[PDB]
Order: C-alpha cells, then structure tokens, then sequence
C-alpha cells in the first residue's frame, strides 16, 4: 500500500490488486460467502450419511448436527434425534443459497465493470474508496441491522417457532416472556463461562439486538465527525486490521465458550466440558478419553477455533504493521 | 517414543546441525527461489532451506529411531 | 523447463499407401524384391532416416507410447481371459486340489481334447504363467473385478495411443526437453519407481493384507468383504490388526514400533499358503518407496541443490584411468544407442535376477506348490534376460560405428578401453579356454572313467570330490543369519540356504539345496558360457571401429556381411555378426542354466511329502552321482523326463507333443539358412525365373535371393525359435505331468 | 481417405485378408461337415 502508485505483485500476492478497484471487491467477497454457504449445506449433508443414531453424538465427530440440535430442530427426548429430515431442509436451503451467491459472484467480475463509478443509476451510489469516511459509514451502517436481525430471528424462533435444548431439564423448552432487567447483564461479565440460564440466553439476545439495532440507525444517518479520524487511520490494510483483530477476538471467546459451557453447547451432543491445558501451546484437552485415537466434537471445535484465531491475531499484526509507516526492514 | 520434549530436543539439535552443515558445504545455495530475508540462517532461499530442513528430518529419523531401540 | 513445438508433422493417411518413404533409397521404387526386406530392416532405424537428433527423439517418444499401447492391450487380454474364460473363482474356492485354466478352445477339428479336466468340471487348457497367484496376492475375489480391470486397461491403451498421436503430430517436445537427463532421472526415481512402490504399499496394506489374512483363516468365496468395505468401515480392518486403531498419528511422531504387528520382518515363507508373507511384502514396498523417493532428490533441476552429473563424472579420475569419465556426460545425452546398450544390459540382468529370486523366495500364494508355474516363470524370465543382454552387446557396437565421435573423448575411459582392446580380449578368451577345459573336460573325464568301469577315478562325491566350499560357507552364514546378523528377522531370507522343509498341500515348497560336486561342475559350466558370450559381444563392441585385419570397418557400416574373400577371407567380421554368434551362445548358455535348474529342483527340492517327515523327490535324487556325466545328462534327464512329452497323446498334454516335434523342425530348418550361402540360391532362383519366363508369368518385381546378413539373421531366428519352442514344450509337458 | 484405400490394398493386408477369408471358409466347412477323409 506504500511506495509508488502501482507495484508489481506476483501470483503469490495477487489478491492485493483488486483492493482499490471496488467492482471486483464485491465479486471475491460474495464468492467467499458462497463458499461458507457451500460448507454450510454440503457438510451438514455429508454428516447425514455418516450419522449413527444408536451411537452417541460426541464420539462420532458430528459437528454441525449438534449445532442444529442445540436450536431444537430435530431432537427428541433423552438426547436422541427423532427425525433426520429437518436437518436436511436447512442444508438444502444453504446449498441453494450457495448457488445463487455463487451465481452473483461471477456477475460482479464478468459483466459488471471493474469499478462502480462508471454507472449512472442506483449503482452510481455504491462506489466506495478507502478515503471517504461517510462512504464507509453507509456500508458499515447497513451491516449493523443484519447483525441485529439475527437476534430478532433468534427471538421469533425461540418464542413462537420452536424451543431450545438444555441440560438442566434435558428437553425442548418452548419458553417465552424472558427477563426484563438490564442490571444482571453488567454482572454476567465475570461468569459468562457458565451461564446456567436458558431464559436469559434468549433474554440477553433480545437485550443485545436492541443495542445492535441502535448502532444501525446511528451509523447510517450521521457520518464520522472527526473524533475517530484523528486517532484512527483510513486505508486499505487499515480497516482490514480493525476487523481482523476483532474477528480474532470473536474466535478467541468462542474457543473458550466451547470447552467450558454446558447450556449453549450441550454435553449430550458435543461431549463433556473440557479442561484448559497448556503444554507448549494452550490446548483444550478432553477430560475422558476415547478407546481409539479419536477426539470429540467439543475437542475439535475448541482447539481449531483457538489455533486459527491465534494466527488471525498475528495476521492482524501483519496488516497493522504495513498499514502504518513500516517496511519489511531487514537491517542488521 | 511419543510426543515429548526429549525427542523434540534431539530432533531440533540435529536439525540445526544439518542447517549448519548445509550452510558450510553446499556449493551453490542462494540461486533458487528467493527467501524473503536472511533472518533464519545464511542466505539460503526457499528450495535450499527446504532441502536442509528435509535433511534435518532425515538425520532426525536417523538418531531418533536409532535411540528409540537403544 | 518445458520446450514444445506445435504441429510439426501433419496427420495424413496418404503416406500409408507409399511404403518405404522414410529412407531415401526405398522411396524411389521396388525395382527388386530385396527392397521388401529392406523395408522391414530400416523401419525402426530412426538414426538412418533423420540426422538432426530432434526428429528421431520425438519419433522414439511416440514409439514408446505405441509400444505401451501394445503392452496395455496384452495386459487387458490377460485380465479379460481371467474374467470371462477362466475358473478364477473356482480355483479360489479350492486352490490346492484343482488346477487353473484361463483358455477354452473351440472344438473344430478335434482340438476339443485340448480342454482337459483341470478340476471342478471346468474344461480348458491349464495355464502355466501363474498370474492367478498374482491375482490372489493382489486381492481379486470375483471375475467382475478382473473384467473392469481389463476395461480400464483398454481405456489406458487408447489413452496411450492418443498420447502418441498428440506428442508427434500436435505438441511435440524439443531436444532440450529430452536432454534434461537429471530431471528425467530423479522423476523416474521418485515419481515413477518410488511413488509406484508407495502406491502398491498402500494397496498391500489396505487390500492385499486383510483379504489374504481372512483367506488364510479359511473364509469361503462369496463371503469375503469387498475391498473398499475395509476403508468404508475401519472396524473390519481394526479387528484384524490391533495397530489400525492407533490411526495415522504414530506414523508422524516416529512411533513406528507400534506398527510392528502388521509391517513384520518375518521372512522365509508362509506355512499356510506357501508364499511370502503379505505383511512382509507390504513393509518391503514401503521401504523401497522411501529409499527411492529419498534417492529421487539427488540431481539439481531448478533449485540449486542437487548433483549435476557432469562434475560427478569429472571428479572420478585415477592414475590408471587417465582423464577419467571426462566426456561421458556428453556421450550419453547425445546418443540414444549408448543409453540403449546400458539399459538393455541392466534390464537383462534385472530379469535374470527376477528369475533367480522368484524360485527360492516364492512371493505368491500357492506358487511354489504348482511346479509348472515355478518352472515356466523361471525359464521365461531367464530367456528374456539373456535376450536383452545380447541386445546390449548389439547397441554397444552400433554406438561405436555410427554414434562414436573420437574428437570429443580423448584419453577418457572409452578411448583408453579402445586403446588396449587386445589386452582385454586376449585374456578374456584365455579364461574362456581355461574354463572350457576345466568345466567340460571334467565332464568328459568322468564320462570316460564311468565308461571304462572305474568309478573310483571319477569326479563324484565318493570319488575325487570337488566340494564347492565357498557357497557352502555362504549358506552356513545365511542359516546363521537370523539372530546373529539379522536379529529382528525370524526366519531366513529363504529356505533354500538352510532350514526346515516347507510343506503345504502334500507337496514341497522349498527345502535346503545342498551343493555337492555336481553343482560345482555345472556352476563352472555356467561361468564358462557366460564368459564366452561376454567374449563375442565384447569383441563385437571393441572391434567395431577398426582392426588389424580390416582397419576400415567404421566406414563400411555396422551391418555388412564381409569385406571380401581377401586376406584369407573376411566373412562375419562386422559388429553385427558378433551379435549373430552371441545369440547362439546365449541360447546354449541359458539352455544349460534352465536344465540345471529343472533337474536340481526336481531331484533335490520338489516332490511329494509324507507325514512322518521323509521327502520323496520326483526323480528320486539323481543329481548327486548322475549329473556329473554327459551320458547322465542324456539318459537320466533328456531321455527319462522327455517320456512325459512322448507318451502324452489323446490327452490334455497333446499339443506339447506337436510343439516338441515342431521345435525340432524349425531347428532343422534353420540349418539350411545357416550352412548355405547366397550365390547358390541366386543361381537357382534365376533358373526359376527362366521357368517363369517360359510361361510369361515372370514378375516385374525382380525376384532374387536374400542378403547375406538376411540369411544369417533368418538362420539364427529359426534356430532360437526352434530350440526355445522345443524346451518350452518339454518343460511344460513334464512339469504338468508331475503335478 | 485417399490413402486408406491404398494401405488396405498393400500386399500384407491383402494377403492377410485373403488368408483370413480362406481360413474362415475352411473352418466353417469343417464345422458343418467334419471328418471327411474321402468322398
Ligand atoms: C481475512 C483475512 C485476510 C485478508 C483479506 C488478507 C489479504 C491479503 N494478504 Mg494476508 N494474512 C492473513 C489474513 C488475511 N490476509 C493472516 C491471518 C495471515 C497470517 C498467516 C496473513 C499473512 C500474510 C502474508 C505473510 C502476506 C499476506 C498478503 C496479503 C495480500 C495479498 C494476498 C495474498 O496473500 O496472496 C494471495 C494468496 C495466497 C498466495 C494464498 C497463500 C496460501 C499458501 C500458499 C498456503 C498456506 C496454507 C494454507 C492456508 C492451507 C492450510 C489449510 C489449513 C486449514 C491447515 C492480501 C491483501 C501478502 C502481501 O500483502 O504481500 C506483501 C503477504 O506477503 N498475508
Ligand atoms: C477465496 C478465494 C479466491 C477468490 C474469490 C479470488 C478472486 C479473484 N482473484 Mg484470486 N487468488 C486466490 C484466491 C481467490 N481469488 C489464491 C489462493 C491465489 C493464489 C494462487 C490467487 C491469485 C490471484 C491472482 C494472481 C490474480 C487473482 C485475481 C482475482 C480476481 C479475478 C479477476 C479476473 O478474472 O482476472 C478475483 C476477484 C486477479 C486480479 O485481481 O486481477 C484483476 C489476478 O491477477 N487471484
Ligand atoms: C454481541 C456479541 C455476541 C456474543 C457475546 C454472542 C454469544 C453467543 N451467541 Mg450469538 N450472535 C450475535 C452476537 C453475539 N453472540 C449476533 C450479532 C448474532 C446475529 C448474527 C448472533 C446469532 C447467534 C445465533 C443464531 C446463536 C448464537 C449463540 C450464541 C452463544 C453460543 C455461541 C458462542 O460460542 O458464541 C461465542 C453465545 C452465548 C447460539 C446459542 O447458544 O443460541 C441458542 C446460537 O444458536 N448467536
Ligand atoms: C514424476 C513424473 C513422471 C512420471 C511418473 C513419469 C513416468 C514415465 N515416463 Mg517420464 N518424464 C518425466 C516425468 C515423469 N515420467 C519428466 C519430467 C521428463 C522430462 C525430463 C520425462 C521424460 C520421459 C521420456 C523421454 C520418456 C519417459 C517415459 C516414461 C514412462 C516409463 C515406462 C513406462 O511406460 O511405464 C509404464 C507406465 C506407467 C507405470 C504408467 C504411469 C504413468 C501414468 C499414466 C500417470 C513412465 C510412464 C518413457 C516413455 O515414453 O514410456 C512410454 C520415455 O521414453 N519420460
Ligand atoms: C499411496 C498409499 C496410501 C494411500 C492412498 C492410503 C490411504 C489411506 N490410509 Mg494409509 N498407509 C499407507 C499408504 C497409503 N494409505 C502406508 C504405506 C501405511 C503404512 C505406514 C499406511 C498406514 C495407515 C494406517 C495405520 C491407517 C491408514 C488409513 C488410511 C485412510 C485414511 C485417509 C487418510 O488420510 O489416511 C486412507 C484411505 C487409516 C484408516 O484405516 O482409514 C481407513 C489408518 O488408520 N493408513
Ligand atoms: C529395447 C529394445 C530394443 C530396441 C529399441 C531396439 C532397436 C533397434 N534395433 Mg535391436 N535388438 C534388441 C533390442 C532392441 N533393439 C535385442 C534384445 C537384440 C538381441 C536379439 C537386438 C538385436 C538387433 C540386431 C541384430 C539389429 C538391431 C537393430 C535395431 C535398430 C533397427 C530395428 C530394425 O530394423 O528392426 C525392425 C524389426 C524387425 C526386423 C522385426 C524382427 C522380427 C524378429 C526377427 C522375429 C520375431 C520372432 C517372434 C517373436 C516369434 C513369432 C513369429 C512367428 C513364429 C509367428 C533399432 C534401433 C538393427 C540395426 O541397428 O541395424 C543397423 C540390427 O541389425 N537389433
Ligand atoms: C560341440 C561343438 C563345439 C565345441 C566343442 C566348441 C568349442 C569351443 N568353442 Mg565354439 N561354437 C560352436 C560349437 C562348438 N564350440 C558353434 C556351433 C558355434 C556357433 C555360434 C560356436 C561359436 C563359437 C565362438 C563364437 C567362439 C567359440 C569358442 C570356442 C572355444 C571355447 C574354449 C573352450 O571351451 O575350451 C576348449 C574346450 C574344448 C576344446 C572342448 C573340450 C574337449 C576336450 C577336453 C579336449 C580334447 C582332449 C584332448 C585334446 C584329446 C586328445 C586326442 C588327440 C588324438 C588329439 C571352444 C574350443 C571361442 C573361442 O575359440 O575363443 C575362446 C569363441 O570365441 N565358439
Ligand atoms: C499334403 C497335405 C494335406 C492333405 C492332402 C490333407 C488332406 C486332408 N486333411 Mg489335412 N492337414 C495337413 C495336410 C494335408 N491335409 C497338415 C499339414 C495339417 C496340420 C496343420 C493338417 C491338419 C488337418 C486337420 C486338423 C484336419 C485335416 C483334415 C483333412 C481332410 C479333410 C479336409 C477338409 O477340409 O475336408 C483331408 C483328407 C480333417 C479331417 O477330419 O481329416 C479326415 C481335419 O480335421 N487336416
Ligand atoms: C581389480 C583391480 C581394479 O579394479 O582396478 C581398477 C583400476 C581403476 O583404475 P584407477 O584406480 O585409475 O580408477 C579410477 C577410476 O575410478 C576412474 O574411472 O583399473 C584397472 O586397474 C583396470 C584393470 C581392471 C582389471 C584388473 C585385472
Ligand atoms: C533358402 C535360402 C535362401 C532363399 C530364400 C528365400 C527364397 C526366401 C523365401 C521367402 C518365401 C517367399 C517365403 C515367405 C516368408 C514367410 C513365410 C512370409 C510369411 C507369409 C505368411 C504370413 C502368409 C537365401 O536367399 C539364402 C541366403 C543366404 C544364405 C542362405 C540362404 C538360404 O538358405
Ligand atoms: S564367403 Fe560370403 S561373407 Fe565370406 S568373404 Fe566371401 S562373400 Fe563375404
């Protein structure tokens, strides 16, 4: 991002060419979202064929089917699955959503131009750059409602469209009328590792979606005034580092949330809650041990979300160093 | 015989002995695919450092399996 | 570093109707009938058609793809005949009793009697190639897998044909792509040999080990799980071996000692099925894969590390050897004949190694029990090896005549070896004559001492005994090897050195082969004939440039009949005629070698077994005191064992009798071409042209006799064909009569 | 294919087609009427 205007990028660094073009920028980022939707649908259909109803869910290595059994899609009483097909409708939709998102991925790099400033209609108001703060606030502002939308879609699922599975009573709990106070949310910062409460899970999700919808209307209507510009930067790898350090924090707290929690990650499907060990690296080792050399899904999810978020933290260090005034500096 | 700091210690020690060997006696070292820097060891390059790390692993399996039964 | 030219040769069918276009003197017109023979004598002489080193190399590459299509359609025919017209599932139901047969004969003229009762009601001709035991070693269960393998082989046959057309007429590589010999060597080491060995190690781990394990347990056909079901359910593989529950994770942490239950170093033979252990061969192919891919990174291509072979050849120079190998890297990358001579030499010795290893360490299940399979596989690989070694002696001489430039290699090893050709050949023929007297005159001496009624003056064991002490000491070391010099090995390398008698199904797989004085004399016979064939071929290589008789031999060519009747006579002086003599001497050498093999193994090794431990052989131990006489080789071997070829009419072994007499016919027919010369036949053919001109039927193609080189070539071809067909019919009919 | 008609009419392919036709009619006559030592 530094030096001259155009620097020769080799094929091992070729994705630093469309960063400023803003037309192919949408094409790669929804091709990526098509790949996650491809992994959402195909790898929950890959695990239908490798599903054993008699054997327990933890030792088999089932990842995504415990994620749908948490939401009470097709789980029965006692901790078993009574019907496979509700796990098949959601994977079918995610594969079709992977097709249409993959369809528009080639739309924004074959027929749509390399930028969005050549357009004249509604598409002329979609071009952006790494300089204008009011142009990056309208992109960020419309994102904050969709993150707040998943909380209200969680509320309508939990209140009127299905229950949740827990370990305190071990059944599908179609609950309603959650807690109406915000003072205990300040107190849950010290024992979030064991929530031990089902009505506050959906009760905190509505109490955080009201905050996420507050940041949506705020970020659209007003631009950055300048109190953020004097302390921060506005560049290509700059705004990359604000996010890539932030999503690294999300993978950090989710790798910790997998190994110790019981309610949101039920132990009847993921396996028993792990213990934090540190040898050379901090790895969430299993408490009980398997007869073969296999590990449970809680051991796989918590260890992979920590190893890969640690590299995503140190990759945030790679971009924050280059977004600031620092070269490679191979001196002495 | 399993994962331990003892087997990793003798592996790393004979590996860096093999890096010093490749830095001492390889005839042409630098002219391959270029390394990003010279911070690791010498001025090797990508193919050269892959070669001396692979010889570190060959020497590693040598003394480890020569001492796991002795 | 890929250099490809695009569309060098247009694809057209119009050149197919003009035969002889590749050479300048053949495309003019067939004025004479010898042009026809020249059309086949120069059809693959690609160095005489093009002289630019780039057109010939791509012609060779596409010819390799065409020959690969021929091998793939041959292998497809083997798997298709094993699928449709065989009894592979019937033989797999009962391997000890019934006999394999993979060829059914159409009854037309009375040849339905060739479909003998091979066991189980199935009729056909009993095969001796023994690829059924190859299929049981690989893990074939039903005929549908053989049928789909034949279909996939025909697919790759058409794929190799398309690759040949693509690499000659569409995208043909340049000369620098062919001369990248270090990239070719390390790709062939790692990606072809080592990667193929790793593939077969994986197949032997996953398919060949569990199927043969439960087949040795006694599971009937149509009850074996399918080979993919062991991968689809690893519990069925983990119940057979305890180490498969450990997963891949001990392999990467160098915890290989827990893999010891299924990668064993047992050695010897399997006592249940009479072959090598499949866990032993799986560990074996894995070790060969690791060593080859390690050796597959030795030569530098693009990344600096690696040995370019030029300074390897520069560095080896001593006091005796002058400038050393200075120039050989420029020789072997600019001349295909020197590469062909080295590769034919080492492939011939490899094939002889294959024969000498596939009889004392039988690698296939129920292979050592079937004596016909063992004898046929031995002698056929012996013959292929000896043929390729004679071809090495040929292409060395062709390199000397047409690919040897003396200005480039001065005072190197090639020039120094050509400078003392007399000091090599005059000692080689001395050791030929010394071995000849001391391996054949021993046989004449005790033939005469037996004929004169004095057996105490022979060279027998009770007589003056020539005990082969060196190989007996080597057998003692191989018997004492497991526990002292191979402590992790349970059994020996083989049971032919020393050990117990392996009995499987009432027959003997392998017992220790003691070496008396008869083995001493016949091994010196083998060393003698090896030395004479290595004399004729070596003095065809060295004396191909020039000599003191005729010093103009390089300008006359490699393949010329003579220089003339002068200097006393110079017929058969070329480098070609030394190959013509070496072919007969390879025939004589390998005939005595396979005769020694067949007689020693059916007198001291094979035979039935008895439950009290005593072994009775097929010929009751004749090799001890009756293999030392020429009359003993004639009476007790060539007369007594040929009775199974003689008295087998009206039976299944009836075609071998009319191949026995057929091989005698082609031998006797070869003598007409060998003994006579051309000018008699020219003087006779011109009289037949007179008798045709009397009736106005004389052809406008001028009919005349064969060339002198052509007459010697058809003589040696019919001689080798007739002798090998006679030995093939005798060995097959004898060893199918004895079981 | 102005060259394929010439290649299929060379001496070896024509003598092999003629010997295949001759062996074919000989084998067919020996199947439908076998073992004829005389007339
Ligand atoms: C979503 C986050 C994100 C984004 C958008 C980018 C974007 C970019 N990075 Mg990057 N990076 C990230 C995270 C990210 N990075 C992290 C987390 C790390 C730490 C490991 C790095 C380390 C890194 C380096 C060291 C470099 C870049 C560079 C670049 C730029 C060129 C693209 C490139 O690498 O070449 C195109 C992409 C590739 C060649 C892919 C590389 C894949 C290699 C060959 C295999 C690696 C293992 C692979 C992931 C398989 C493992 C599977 C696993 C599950 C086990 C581009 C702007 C380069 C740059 O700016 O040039 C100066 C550069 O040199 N990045
Ligand atoms: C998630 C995977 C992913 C996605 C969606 C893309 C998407 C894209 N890449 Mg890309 N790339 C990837 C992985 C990916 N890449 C990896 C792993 C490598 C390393 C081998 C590269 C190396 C690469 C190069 C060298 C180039 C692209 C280019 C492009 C753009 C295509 C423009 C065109 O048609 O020309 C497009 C936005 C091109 C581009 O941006 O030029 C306009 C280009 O030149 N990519
Ligand atoms: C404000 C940040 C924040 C935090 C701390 C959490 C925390 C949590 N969410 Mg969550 N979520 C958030 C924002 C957040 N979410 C947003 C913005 C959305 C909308 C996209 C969601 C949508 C969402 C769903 C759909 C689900 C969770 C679930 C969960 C719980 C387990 C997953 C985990 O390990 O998370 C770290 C955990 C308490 C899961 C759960 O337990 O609910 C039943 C679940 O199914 N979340
Ligand atoms: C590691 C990659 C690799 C592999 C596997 C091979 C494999 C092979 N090469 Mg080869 N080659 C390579 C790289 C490789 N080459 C390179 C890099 C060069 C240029 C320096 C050459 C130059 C070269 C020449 C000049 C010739 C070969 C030939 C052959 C064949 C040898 C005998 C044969 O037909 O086996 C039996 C077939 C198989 C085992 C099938 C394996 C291959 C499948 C299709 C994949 C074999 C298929 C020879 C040939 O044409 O043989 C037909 C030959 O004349 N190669
Ligand atoms: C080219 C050869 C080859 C191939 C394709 C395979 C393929 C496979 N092996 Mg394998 N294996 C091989 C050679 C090979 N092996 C050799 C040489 C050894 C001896 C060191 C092993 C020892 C081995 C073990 C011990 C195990 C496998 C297993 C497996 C399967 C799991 C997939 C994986 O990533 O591993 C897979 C089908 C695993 C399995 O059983 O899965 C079915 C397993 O536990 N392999
Ligand atoms: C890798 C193997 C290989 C390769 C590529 C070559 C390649 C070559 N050889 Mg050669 N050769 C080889 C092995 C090989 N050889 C071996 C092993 C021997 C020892 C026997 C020889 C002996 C030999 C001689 C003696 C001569 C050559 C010559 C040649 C060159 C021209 C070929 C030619 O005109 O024949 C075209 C093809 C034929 C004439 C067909 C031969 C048909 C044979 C004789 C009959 C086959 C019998 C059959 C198996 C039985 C069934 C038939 C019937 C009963 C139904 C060519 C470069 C010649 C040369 O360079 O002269 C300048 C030459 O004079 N070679
Ligand atoms: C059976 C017939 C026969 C015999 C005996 C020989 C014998 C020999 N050939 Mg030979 N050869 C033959 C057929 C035969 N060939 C055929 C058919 C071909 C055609 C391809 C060749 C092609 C051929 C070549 C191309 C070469 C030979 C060579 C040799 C000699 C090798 C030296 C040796 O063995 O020690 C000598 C062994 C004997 C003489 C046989 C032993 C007989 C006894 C022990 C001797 C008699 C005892 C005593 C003298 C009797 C005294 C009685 C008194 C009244 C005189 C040897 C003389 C090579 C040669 O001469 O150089 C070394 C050579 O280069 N041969
Ligand atoms: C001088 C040559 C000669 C002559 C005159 C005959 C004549 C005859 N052969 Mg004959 N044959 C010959 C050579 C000859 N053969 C040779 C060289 C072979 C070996 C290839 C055979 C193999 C042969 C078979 C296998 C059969 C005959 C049969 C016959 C008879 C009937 C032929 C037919 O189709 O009706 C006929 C008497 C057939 C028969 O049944 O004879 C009565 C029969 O089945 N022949
Ligand atoms: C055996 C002795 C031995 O192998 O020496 C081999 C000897 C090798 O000579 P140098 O020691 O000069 O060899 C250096 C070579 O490595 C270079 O090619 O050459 C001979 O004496 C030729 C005679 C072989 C025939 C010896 C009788
Ligand atoms: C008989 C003889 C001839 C004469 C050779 C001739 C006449 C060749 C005979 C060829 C005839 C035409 C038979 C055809 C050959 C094959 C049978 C062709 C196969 C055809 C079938 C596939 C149909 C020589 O020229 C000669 C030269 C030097 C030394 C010895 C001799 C020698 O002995
Ligand atoms: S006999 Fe024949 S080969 Fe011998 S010299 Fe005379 S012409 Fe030449």
């Amino acid at each position: 991002t530094y030096g001259n205007d155009t620097v020769q990028y080799e094929w091992w660094a070729g994705n630093a060419r469309f960063a400023d073009q803003s037309g192919l920028f949408i094409a790669a980022h929804v091709a990526q979202a098509a790949l996650t939707a491809f992994w959402a649908g195909a790898f929950t259909l890959f695990e239908i064929s490798r599903f054993d109803p008699t054997q327990a869910m933890g030792d088999q290595g089932l990842i995504l089917l415990p994620h749908l059994a948490t939401l009470g899609w097709g789980v029965g009483d006692g901790g078993q699955i009574v019907d496979t097909y509700p796990y098949f409708v959601i994977g079918s939709i995610h594969l079709i959503a992977s097709a249409v998102l993959g369809a528009g991925a080639l739309f924004h790099t074959l027929r749509a131009p390399a930028d969005l400033s050549t357009l004249k209609g509604q598409g002329k108001k979609f071009h952006f750059t790494w300089e204008n703060p009011q142009q990056l606030g309208i992109i960020l502002g419309h994102h904050l409602l969709f993150l707040g939308a998943g909380a209200l879609l969680l509320a309508g699922k939990a209140m009127y469209w299905g229950g949740l599975y827990d370990a305190t009573t071990q059944t599908v709990r179609l609950v309603s009328q959650p807690t109406l106070d915000p003072l205990v949310i300040y107190g849950y910062q010290t024992h979030f590792a064991s929530i031990s409460s089902l009505e506050d899970l959906v009760g905190g999700h509505i109490f955080v979606g009201f905050l996420l919808i507050g940041g949506g209307i705020w970020h659209i209507l007003v631009p950055p005034l300048g109190w953020a510009k004097k302390v921060l930067l506005f560049s290509g790898e700059a705004i990359l580092s604000y996010s890539l350090g932030g999503i690294a924090l999300a993978g950090f707290v989710a790798a910790y949330f997998c190994a110790v929690n019981t309610l949101a990650y039920p132990p009847e499907f993921y396996g028993p809650p792990l213990a934090i060990k540190l040898g050379i690296f901090p790895y969430f080792a299993d408490t009980v041990e398997l007869p073969m050399h296999a590990h449970t899904s809680r051991a796989w999810l918590a260890n992979a979300h920590f190893f890969l978020a640690f590299f995503f933290l140190q990759g945030h260090l790679w971009h924050a160093l280059r977004a600031l005034g620092f070269d490679f500096k191979r001196v002495e | 015989l399993s994962w331990s700091p003892k087997v990793a210690g003798v592996m790393i020690a004979c590996n860096i002995l093999a890096i010093a060997f490749g830095k001492l006696t390889i005839k042409q070292q630098n002219v391959g695919t270029p390394m990003p820097s010279s911070n690791f060891f010498g001025g090797f390059g990508l193919g050269a450092v892959l070669g001396t790390a692979s010889f570190g692993h060959i020497l590693g399996a040598g003394v480890i399996l020569g001492l796991a039964n002795m | 570093k890929v250099s490809v030219d695009n569309n060098p040769v247009p694809t057209s069918f119009e050149k197919w109707g003009k035969p002889g276009h590749f050479d300048r003197t053949l495309a003019r017109g067939p004025k004479t009938t010898t042009w026809i023979w020249n059309l086949h004598a120069n059809a693959h002489d690609f160095d005489s058609q093009t002289s630019d080193l780039e057109d010939v190399s791509r012609k060779i590459f596409s010819a390799h793809f065409g020959h690969l299509a021929v091998v793939f359609v041959w292998l497809s025919g083997m798997y298709f005949h094993g699928a449709k017209f065989s009894n592979y599932e019937g033989w797999l139901a009962d391997p000890t009793h019934i006999k394999p047969s993979a060829q059914v004969v159409w009854p037309i003229v009375g040849q339905g009697i060739l479909n003998g009762d091979v066991g189980g009601g199935f009729h056909g001709i009993q095969i001796t190639s023994g690829l059924f035991y190859l299929w049981r070693a690989s893990g074939f269960t039903d005929s549908y897998q053989l049928y789909c393998t034949a279909i996939g082989g025909l697919v790759m046959a058409a794929l190799m044909l398309f690759a040949g057309w693509f690499h000659y007429h569409v995208k043909a590589p340049k000369l620098e792509w062919f001369q990248n010999v270090e990239s070719m060597m390390n790709h062939h080491l790692a990606g072809l040999l080592g990667l193929g060995s790793l593939g077969w190690a994986g197949h032997q781990i996953h398919v060949s080990m569990p199927i043969n394990k439960l087949l040795d347990a006694g599971v009937a056909p149509k009850d074996i799980p399918l080979p993919h079901e062991f991968i689809l359910e690893p519990s069925k593989m983990a119940e057979l071996y305890p180490s498969f529950a450990q997963g891949l994770t001990p392999f990467f942490t160098l915890n290989w000692g827990v893999y010891s239950d299924f990668l064993t170093f047992k050695g010897g033979l399997n006592p249940v099925t009479g072959g090598l252990w499949l866990s032993d061969t799986a560990h074996h192919h894995l070790a060969i894969a690791v060593l080859f891919i390690i050796a597959g990174h030795m030569y530098r291509t693009n990344w600096g590390i690696g040995h370019s072979m030029k300074e390897i050849l520069e560095a080896h120079k001593g006091p005796f050897t002058g400038e050393g190998h200075k120039g050989l890297y420029e020789i072997l990358t600019t001349s295909w004949h020197a590469q062909l001579a080295i590769n034919l030499a080492l492939l011939g010795s490899l094939t002889i190694i294959v024969a000498q290893h596939m009889y004392a360490m039988p690698p296939y299940p129920y292979q050592a029990i079937d004596y016909a399979t063992q004898l046929s596989l031995f002698t056929h690989h012996m013959w292929i090896g000896g043929f390729l070694i004679v071809g090495a002696g040929a292409h060395g001489a062709i390199f000397m005549v047409r690919d040897y430039d003396p200005a480039k290699n001065v005072n190197n090893l090639l020039d120094r070896m050509l400078r003392h050709r007399d000091a090599i050949i005059s000692h080689l023929n001395w050791v030929c004559i010394f071995l000849g007297f001391h391996s054949f005159g021993l046989y004449i001496h005790n033939d005469t001492m037996r004929a004169l009624g004095r057996p105490q003056d022979m060279f027998s064991d009770t007589a003056i005994q020539l005990q082969p002490i060196f190989a007996q000491w080597v057998q003692h070391l191989h018997t004492l090897a497991p526990g002292a010099t191979a402590p992790n090995a349970l059994a020996t390398a083989s049971y032919a050195f020393g050990g117990e008698t392996i009995a499987v199904a009432g027959k003997v797989a392998m017992m220790p082969i003691t070496l008396g004085t008869a083995d001493f004399m016949v091994h010196h016979i083998h060393a003698f004939t090896i030395h004479v064939t290595a004399l004729i071929l070596l003095k065809g290589v060295l004396y191909a440039r020039s000599s003191r008789l005729v010093p103009d031999k390089a300008n006359l060519g490699f393949r010329f009949p003579c220089d003339g009747p002068g200097r006393g006579g110079t017929c058969q002086v070329s480098g070609w005629d030394h190959v013509f003599l070496g072919l007969f001497w390879m025939y004589n050498s390998l005939s005595v070698v396979i005769f020694h093999f067949s007689w020693k193994m059916q007198s001291d090794v094979w035979g039935t077994v008895s439950p009290d431990g005593s072994v009775t052989h097929v010929t009751l131990g004749n090799f001890a005191q009756s293999a030392i006489t020429i009359n003993g080789w004639l009476r007790d071997f060539l007369w007594a064992q040929a009775a199974n070829v003689i008295n087998s009419y009206g039976s299944a072994l009836s075609a071998y009798g009319i191949m026995f007499l057929a091989g005698h016919f082609v031998f006797a027919f070869s003598l007409m071409f060998l003994f006579s010369g051309r000018g008699y036949w020219q003087e006779l053919i011109e009289s037949i042209v007179w008798a045709h001109n009397k009736l106005n039927v004389a052809p406008a193609i001028q009919p005349r006799a064969l060339s002198i080189i052509q007459g010697r070539a058809v003589g040696v071809a019919h001689y080798l064909l007739g002798g090998i067909v006679t030995t093939w019919a005798f060995f097959l009919a004898r060893s199918l009569s004895i079981g | 294919m102005d060259g394929l008609k010439s290649f299929l009419s060379t001496a070896p392919v024509m003598i092999m087609a003629l010997l295949t036709f001759t062996a074919g009619i000989l084998i067919e006559f020996n199947r439908f009427y076998p073992d004829l030592l005389f007339h």
